RNA sequence: UGACGGAGCCAGCGAGUCUAACCUUGGCCGAGAGGUCUUGGUAAAAACUCCGUCGUAACGAGGAAUUCCUAGUAAGCGCAAGUCAUCAGCUUGCGUUGAUUACGUCCCUGCCCUUCACAC
């Protein structure tokens, strides 16, 4: 995933979050990626789309 | 041996989809059982069942461990091979043996080019009984998968805080005496499933002084797995590590062989549903 | 490792909570007491906050 | 639609084989005499294959 | 944020003296449970 | 019909299909010359049955050979289990048995590979 | 280390909650059933 | 036991209407939303065999110690997939080429076990 966060420092303190997309697939921020900064790898309970987008709900 | 392993399986399956469909009988003998012995009324569906009653005098003189391990429970040693992964580290390869050791009855077999349809055939004609295969993520162990012959079950894990003991300096060598086993906290039904896997990976009947002693400890579906050596006291009885230090949580576990992909799984790990974090399986 | 512990403790009457490191020309650290001093400074934040 | 692997169509048993017409290439002899009324017959044969179309739509 | 799973638990020295101490409590009372062999 | 006979040689994954049947000495490796067959350096390999048993019994008859999967190596060892294999197989069905069994006697005096498969399944230990 | 805390606080509270909303709902089929009971015997007895 | 170029040629895994860049220069249309075009920069089977050419600051194959390893094994080569845990700073599969040395001994080092015929 990509655009959700800025630099792999933010993605660290997500690590571990609870996320979804548009059509309701659950998942969790994995890992950060080391390579661009801000990207990240994620596991979904069943494969995503392209169009889809995924979301963090955050208080 | 194809045939004949193919066959004894379509046989379990058959006896074991008859035999929920005999739980239902088996308890209504139990009620008229208990209905006998007490004097109650019986039932309305057992009072008029005329087959049941005629068919009770045959069934009235009718009386564990699983049933893939029932046949050789405590009669034949198990026989067990420790792999890893093609192309394995240098660390993997000390692991693998460190897990050879921890199992009396354990032989290390290298894995390069050996395909997993190949593996377990060639395990099978041999009469092994398990199978260990080792994972590791850039010399760090992660996975750890064990597969009971001839038909299952496939349990796989995933490792955590892996403390090797070729991490310490001036160890020494292990003892391998057959060791006292020690499953602690283990209470529900895969608890027990699982207790009963990882137990047949050890020799029966170890002396009453047998000084080594292996326990893994169930916290939160975290088993801890130390090995220890002890010596009685006057006062008490005093222990030391001989490692390695490992925790281990199961993650699936199937109704075959690690080969077949395809065998119905008898439990998985629900990750995503919204209820995970609350109920610990184990 | 018991053959020594049997001569130990009959002389008096866990190398595993140090790794100890390779000399290339000897104990490094001490994970269990690090940790716990690593978890417990943030639980009394955690407690303050 | 499902594609079974050829690895697995080759070993089924005979009962259960799936029947996979290949396409022709070579030009039959018999799609080179076959004689297709034109002009009148086609109106009359573009006109059935619109009322069976209305037909089975509706049903 | 919420969060999916459990992180992995730390093993700090406290949670080794825990478990020790149920270890030596099985071996002093000579409590284990291991694969006994069967009798024929 | 045309007296013939099929004969599989295999080695790892390469398989040779070698089908053999009366005709005027015609030896053709996937519709090419056996004497193309490459690597040169072992194309005496597959000349070997050619040669051990000698090139009269095989002007008598064409063989047709199809090899698919493995490499090189195991590809040369399939097309000569494959050709050893036929001749037996066609000496056999369409011809003495006492050739036959000249024939089986010479191969398996040079190499028992020819006729027997060389399998290295694993063995524990 | 915050997750941890927060997984074992939520679902503390979630137990008290479930608790807490089975205890008044049976006390309130007992007693209150118990009264419904008691007044449609007698309206039964008339 | 090279580099460059050309030629010949050999696998097995793998198929969800699903598979996938970024930043700019400008034209036109459109109330807006936006749509289309234009533009520069950045990032992103192999082995094998045959033929022809050249030519033999840091580091030039890695000390002491220490670890592992017995046949389709060690080692080399590439191709796929990412399967609720783990993994992409990577992980797991798949095929290809394929050896040397031992397969004996309790001498050393550890661990372990012992103290129904005939014949002994
Ligand atoms: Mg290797
Ligand atoms: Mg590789
Ligand atoms: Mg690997």
């Amino acid at each position: 995933i990509k655009d959700m966060f800025s630099s792999a420092m933010e993605v660290a303190r997500f690590e571990g979050a609870q996320i979804k997309t548009v059509s309701g697939i659950r998942g969790e921020i994995k890992r950060a990626l080391s390579k661009p900064e801000g990207h990240y790898r994620a596991a979904f309970e069943d494969k995503i789309l392209m169009s889809d987008i995924v979301i963090l709900r955050s208080w | 041996m194809l045939r004949r392993q193919a066959r004894e399986r379509r046989e379990y399956l058959y006896r074991k989809a008859q035999e929920l469909q005999d739980s239902q009988l088996q308890q209504k003998r139990q009620i008229i059982k208990q209905a006998l012995a007490q004097g109650k009324p019986l039932p309305k569906e057992l009072a008029e069942d005329e087959s049941l009653q005629k068919d009770f005098r045959y069934d009235q003189s009718l009386k564990q461990v699983d049933d893939e391990y029932a046949a050789t429970s405590g009669i034949m040693d198990p026989r067990i091979i420790v792999t890893t992964s093609r192309d394995p580290s240098t660390r993997l390869s000390q692991f693998a043996k460190e897990i050879k050791l921890l199992f009396p009855n354990a032989v290390r077999l290298n894995r390069g080019n050996y395909v997993m349809p190949n593996l377990v055939d060639a395990c099978k004609k041999s009469g092994t009984t398990d199978l260990v295969v080792l994972h590791e993520h850039r010399g760090v162990p992660t996975s750890l998968t064990i597969s009971h012959f001839p038909h299952g079950p496939t349990a796989q894990f995933s490792l955590h805080n892996v403390v090797m003991r070729h991490d310490i300096i001036n160890a020494g060598n292990q003892s391998e005496v057959n060791p006292h086993l020690i499953f602690d906290n283990f209470t529900t039904a895969l608890g027990k499933r699982v207790v009963c896997i990882l137990k047949h990976l050890f020799n029966a009947g170890p002396k009453k002084d047998s000084e080594r002693v292996i326990t893994f400890a169930n916290r939160g579906d975290f088993i801890s797995v130390r090995q220890h050596v002890y010596v009685r006291t006057r006062e008490g009885v005093e222990i030391a590590e001989v490692g390695p230090r490992f925790e281990m949580r199961l993650f699936e576990l199937r109704l075959g062989t690690l080969e077949n992909k395809d065998a119905d799984v008898e439990w998985q790990l629900r990750r995503f549903i919204r209820t995970a974090n609350k109920k610990d399986y184990l | 490792q018991l053959k020594n512990l049997k001569a130990a403790l009959k002389a008096r009457g866990n190398p595993f909570e140090i790794k100890a490191a390779r000399n290339k020309r000897i104990a490094v650290g001490k994970p269990g007491i690090s940790k716990q001093i690593g978890e417990e400074q943030r639980k009394r934040a955690f407690e303050a906050r | 639609g499902l594609k079974v692997p050829k690895a697995v169509q080759k070993e089924l048993p005979f009962k259960s084989q799936i029947h996979q017409m290949k396409p022709q290439k070579k030009k039959t002899y018999m799609a080179k005499r076959a004689v297709v009324l034109g002009g009148d017959e086609k109106k009359a044969r573009s006109f059935i294959q619109k009322v069976l179309t209305i037909s089975k739509a509706k049903d | 944020f919420d969060r999916t799973a459990k992180p992995v638990p730390v093993i700090t020295s406290e949670v080794t003296e825990s478990l020790e101490d149920m270890i030596r409590r099985r071996i002093q009372d000579s409590n284990f449970d291991d694969l006994q062999r069967r009798t024929l | 019909a045309v007296p013939s006979v099929q004969t599989f040689g295999k080695k790892k994954s390469a398989t040779a299909v070698a089908h053999v049947k009366a005709g005027k000495g015609l030896i053709k490796v996937n519709g090419s010359p056996i004497t193309l067959v490459e690597p040169e350096i072992l194309r005496f390999k597959v000349y070997e049955p050619l040669l051990l048993v000698g090139l009269d019994k095989f002007s008598n008859i064409d063989i047709r050979v199809r090899v698919t999967g493995g490499g090189h190596v195991s590809q040369v060892y399939a097309i000569r289990q494959a050709i050893a294999k036929g001749l037996v197989a066609y000496h056999q069905k369409y011809v003495d048995e006492q050739s036959k069994n000249e024939l089986k006697k010479a191969f398996t005096s040079y190499d028992r590979t020819l006729l027997i498969a060389d399998s290295r399944r694993p063995e524990p230990k | 280390f915050e997750a941890r805390q927060r997984i074992e606080e939520k679902n503390k509270e979630s137990s008290d909650y479930h608790a807490k909303m089975a205890h008044i709902v049976n006390t309130i089929n007992t007693e209150e059933g118990a009264e419904k009971n008691k007044y449609e015997r007698e309206r039964k007895l008339r």
